[PDB]
């Protein structure tokens, strides 16, 4: 009655026997950009069903030396289905997201993902090593796209800050012994009520294995981690030609 | 108020007949499993017949009286043979005096370390004879003598003089002499089994015949004798029959299951260990 | 809550993940000690790491309990009883259990 | 301090090592006072 | 609901996630002594938290071909904490107890351990073996302090009485496929209202393996047993100098 | 792994007391943490150089 | 009616007939901390009449040259009876005290006692005579335990301060042709509602011979100074381990 | 119920002026006895003029205002002299570091001492000048370094970045800077004597200069500098007053009655005890 779960939105629908409740970040659920706050006049397009659906991205290897890896929004999905092709002909873009982290292992693994979101996640460089070179992420670091990207210095975050303080962003935690997945209701988090799904991400998503993974010589070995995530009222305005970036 | 911080699951029941029996039928369904137990909770099963089979009703009229503890203990046993032989190496004096203790005699004592504590009035017989089973006509005293009053010395000793302490004067040939006497423990109850010591101090292995010793049970001295200034010609022996009455028990205990070798404590022949149950070749065949 | 360093050895430095975590395992003696530190919530060492410990350091003076919880990441079919306790002032680490 | 109440027991085919994550955090009856700065924060050199 | 439990009494709180209840003795619960039963006069002194909280004493190793342990009560704690303090300053003592006892294994361990009270616990030797020798126990075996004493003979109890009858009294079975411990609350017994915590041992607590441990090689190998108590209800009279024994 | 914060409170891990806190949460509300004027700028405007 | 008096505590009684009436400490009787100055939340554990009860240390013996002696509270009883053994055991402690001081001559011997209560009762060096070396009291002057210690420079209570002043604290004087003994009670008294029993004494008791002590030879010489002291509304709290300092 | 056993003589008042005197006349009697007083007790005595002779009526007007603790203490008083010299000895860095404590003065620490518990708000004024009273255009930053924050090391530290501690920005050439101070022990109050050590475990001789020592009255660094990066030509002196206000008093004690030595004890120069009143020849004569 906590652990059992079922979503259901669009033509998706995904599962879990054991699940660790679902958080709803800041308390606050995904809703459509108010006459008050707006600011754009054009009537916005909701196109529902089509773009608020679960999107699986790809699937990766959970190592016993994994660092963790990150992905950011909407930055993941401005290629994909009917929501990428949305984002691409209109300027503007605002939306929720429900994210799903899926992980199972057996009664015999053993490891914790802290699974986060971070929003408006900088990434910094490690400044040539000695400090005195002002380099900068490249884009394929900054916006990974659907693949994601690894992190290199998971204790501060690739960015000067403690990972060890990430809980007090939204999130749960993917242990093995107790549950095999995560879910996060994120809202529209901005200083502006719309914004370019291509200029600008709203948050990333960190799965970072805090507790390495672990088992004895002859349990399974290939331990995937996949994400499915959902966009949650999507709106779009400021309708034109497509544009990739 | 300055200060805030500064501010049995069992009853009786009258059952004098055998439970009945209620007529049950079959029962085919989920969720429900009386023949399922857990016995790491530390309670007996709660499934009855009628949970297991198909039962009949049958009213019971079978009695549960015979087995109250009153009926369980007042019926006299032995509890102490007293011997004035007239030539040997007993008392020859005329005299005996014998310190109560009713742990003497098996078949009496597993029925009361049953339970650990017991308190209760008893009624006491006094059968005496000479050896052999004959009668004589000879004159008795029998003393009580409670801790602290002295004990006789001789047949002639002052304290037969008997001024304060009860006794019963009775021929050998009159039927066998008989008194009730109180609840006479310090305590609420006698204990047949104290896990302690007595006093206090260090407890050396010189004084380890010391433990297990409650003075709460030690009741005094019971002395008799011939009433007369000249020896009795004539061999005697004292056999005492305890009768328990108005009686309450506490704490239920395993039964001995290993004979008894002292009075004063629980020791066991440790090379010879007898099992509680007899045995048989194979666990599949009668 | 945010994360504890209780593992904060020298020896770590080179590899900070490590120190976000401290292991138990299968003992062959009894009653031994997993590990200890200091509760001072505004003090060099474990807190440190902590956003309350951090904020905590932007003041003089605190009042209040605290609290600290303990998830075990260990495998489902693993097992065991820890006794965690909390010494006040007067006393150095107790020297067993 | 954390000790051994019993131990920590596994079954074969199970790792004899494991981890325990420690998380810390104030009660409702928390408060703090008398603002100053922190000894966390130091400017060694120029930010350019 | 019945396998998950919590006691929590002065400053310390056991938890345990599998439970088999809890057990009242004779259906009793631990109570100050009444002004009815009452026989010494001075006003009794009731130190509450500093003495009515579990303690922990030292942890015992379940070996494949141990024979069972031993305690007595109040003897155990006459030397610990602000409880042995006052029952070494006063005459008289009467007080309850929660007793607590831990073991867990894994779900391949098997194995099960009888846990009771047996009041008035009054031990016999072997009488030398053949019988005629009036022998008895050293002090260091009837009151064996905090660390408990071994059985030689378990099966008689080393007192001449049945181990297949000591259900009879107070107890809980440690089958480690269904519990990992024992909870036995216990109320004062004995023929007096108040008695020396130094002379006088109220009840004896028996851990005995009746079904012996055992386990396949690989499997871990040291399963402790633990015992925890807490005294309950613990009042104390006739106050004087300290005493040992 | 809920992702939220313990909720366990001190009387229910052990015995308490009553205390009435009077202590104020005034001095960590946002706004008196910011309100203290700091450094920002250092201008220097030198006569040769 | 004002001379002869009795003082009832725990399982002491101390009687008089030749007292002074008795002394209440800046007009206040002890009592336990409030809900509303209390600070640690942990309950209290209040012993009673096993701490709350007359204890009598060594007696000294006043001679006509003898300078005086001072005493510090709780110290004399950190390690006595049952109280000492709270204080040991608990962080945290609190009491008021109930100061009986005695001494009995004849109607021929002559001389007055200055008994009083200084709070917070800090000592001080001679600075080596010449006032250059910043010297401190060592443990033993600081604490003497229940032995007291004597004063060297009574007209300045070793502490740089005029005895000639004292009386401007809770006090009687023990004038021989009077009476025979003194008897203050004292309040908690400190900046915190509870404080270590060990680190910080919350006030000095002092005897001064302020009239010298006289009498003709032949008479009685031996004219010893009793201090019975009684802890009153004793709380504890913070409990632990033992600890003697 | 089942166990039985388990179940300030002085007011304020507001006296605004002297006590009148009222009119008396001759007593002539026994029994009575106002003059006859038992100082034993501990008692002042309460005999009044009117008890001792023949008395007038004083309609007393006399304020008692002037004596009220708050009067008495909330006069600004010298508690510090911090010198910041350009060439010599000390810091000729430009900056200082100052540990607060008010004892360095004897004028106010024995008008404070004469109390044992103090609590109150304050009011510090600094008055700034060369050391020979003239005054020069030279910018300065007074800083509070409450304890746990980082001192500053140089002039150019960054801790006089002062982006959460209290600064103050004033010229020489401004009148006095003048700030008010709340109560800020971690304690209910401010306590001139603490009969104690700070810390648990052995207090060797090593160790000794612990004795006395109370942090709830340690109350952090006052840290001041020169603004600027190069050093300034100009010596420095800083003269800093407190006054005392909204002040509550505990526990009167004796008057220190011997010259002060340390600030952080009440050590007293031993060979040269000097007596409370000055003295004379003769008993008998002025
Ligand atoms: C006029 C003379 O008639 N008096 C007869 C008589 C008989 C018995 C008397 O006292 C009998 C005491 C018994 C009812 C109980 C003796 N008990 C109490 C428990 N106890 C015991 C023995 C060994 N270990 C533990 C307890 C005992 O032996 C006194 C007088
Ligand atoms: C922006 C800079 O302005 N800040 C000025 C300032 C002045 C005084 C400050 O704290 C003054 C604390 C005093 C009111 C009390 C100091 N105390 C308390 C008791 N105590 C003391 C000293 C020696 N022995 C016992 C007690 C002290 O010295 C802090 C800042
Ligand atoms: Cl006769
Ligand atoms: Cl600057």
């Amino acid at each position: 009655s906590d652990r059992v779960a079922q979503l259901t939105i669009g033509n998706s629908t995904i599962t879990t026997q054991e699940a660790a409740n679902i958080v709803i970040a800041y308390g606050e659920w995904p809703e459509y950009c108010p006459d008050t706050d707006a600011t754009a006049v054009d009537k916005p397009t909701r196109p529902d069903v089509s773009v608020n659906r679960f999107f699986t991205l790809d699937t990766k290897s959970w190592a016993k030396d994994s660092k963790g890896w990150y992905w950011k929004f909407p930055d993941v999905l401005t290629e994909v289905g009917v929501f990428g092709q949305n984002a691409q002909f209109h300027y503007l873009y605002r939306s929720g997201f429900c994210v799903h982290v899926q992980c199972n292992a057996s009664k015999f693994h053993q490891g914790a993902l802290l699974v986060a979101v971070l929003p408006e996640y900088v990434l910094g460089t490690i400044a040539g090593g000695t400090g005195n070179e002002n380099s900068h992420p490249p884009y394929a670091t900054t916006q990974p796209g659907q693949v994601g990207a690894v992190l290199t210095h998971p204790y501060v975050l690739d960015a000067g800050i403690p990972l060890s303080q990430l809980t007090v962003c939204p999130h749960q935690w993917i242990n093995l012994r107790t549950n095999n997945c995560a879910t996060i209701i994120v809202p529209y988090m901005n200083t502006v009520p719309f914004d370019s799904a291509l200029n600008h991400c709203n948050f990333g998503l960190l799965v970072i294995p805090v507790v390495p993974l672990d088992f004895n010589a002859g349990a399974t070995s290939e331990i995937p981690i996949t994400v499915t995530i959902a966009p949650m009222c999507a709106e779009f305005a400021g309708l034109r030609q497509a544009v990739k970036q | 108020d300055p200060i805030a911080d500064m501010i049995s699951l069992t009853a009786l029941q009258v059952l004098p007949t055998a439970a009945n029996t209620e007529a049950s039928s079959h029962r085919l369904g989920t969720g429900v499993v009386p023949a399922l137990q857990a016995a790491e909770t530390g309670a007996s099963s709660n499934a009855s017949d009628k949970n297991l089979i198909e039962t009949r009703c049958v009213l019971n009229h079978h009695s549960t009286q015979e087995t109250a503890i009153g009926n369980f203990f007042s019926r006299a046993g032995l509890v102490s043979i007293i011997t004035m032989p007239t030539t040997g190496t007993q008392n020859t004096d005329g005299y005996v005096n014998w310190d109560i203790d009713l742990m003497g005699y098996a078949q009496l004592r597993r029925k009361c370390e049953l339970f650990t504590y017991m308190r209760f009035d008893a009624e006491f017989t006094f059968v005496v004879a000479k050896p052999n089973g004959e009668l004589v006509p000879q004159l008795l005293q029998y003393m009580y003598v409670p801790p602290g009053a002295p004990k006789p010395t001789s047949r002639d000793s002052f304290a037969w003089q008997t001024a304060t302490n009860p006794s019963v004067f009775v021929k050998m040939t009159d039927p066998p002499a008989q008194v009730s006497v109180p609840f006479m423990s310090p305590a609420s109850a006698y204990q047949w089994f104290y896990d302690g010591y007595p006093t206090f101090g260090e407890h050396l292995q010189a004084n380890d015949l010391d433990y297990g010793q409650c003075p709460n049970n030690m009741m005094g001295t019971f002395s008799i004798r011939t009433v007369g200034t000249e020896k009795s010609p004539h061999s005697i022996t004292l056999r005492v029959y305890m009768r328990i009455k108005h009686v309450r028990a506490w704490i239920p205990r395993p039964l001995r299951n290993q004979p008894y070798l002292f009075k004063t404590n629980p020791n066991y022949k440790g090379n010879d260990i007898k099992c509680t149950s007899t045995s048989r070749d194979k666990i599949t065949t009668l | 809550e945010t994360i504890l360093e209780v593992n904060n050895l020298k020896t770590n430095e080179t590899t900070p993940m490590q120190r976000l975590c401290f292991p138990v395992s299968v003992q062959s003696k009894t009653g031994e000690l997993c590990a200890a530190f200091r509760a001072d919530p505004g003090r060099d060492g474990p807190w440190q790491s902590t956003i309350l410990g951090q904020l905590c350091r932007y003041y003089t003076q605190w009042s209040g309990s605290l609290e600290v919880t303990f998830m075990f990441a260990g495998s489902f079919m693993a097992t065991g009883k820890m006794l965690i306790a909390y010494t006040p002032p007067g006393g150095n680490v107790p020297a067993d259990r | 301090t954390i000790w051994y109440q019993t131990n920590y027991v596994v079954p074969i085919g199970a790792p004899t090592t494991a981890y325990i994550v420690a998380l810390a955090a104030a009660q409702d009856n928390f408060t703090m006072k008398l603002c100053k700065d922190t000894e966390d924060i130091e400017q060694t050199a120029n930010i350019q």
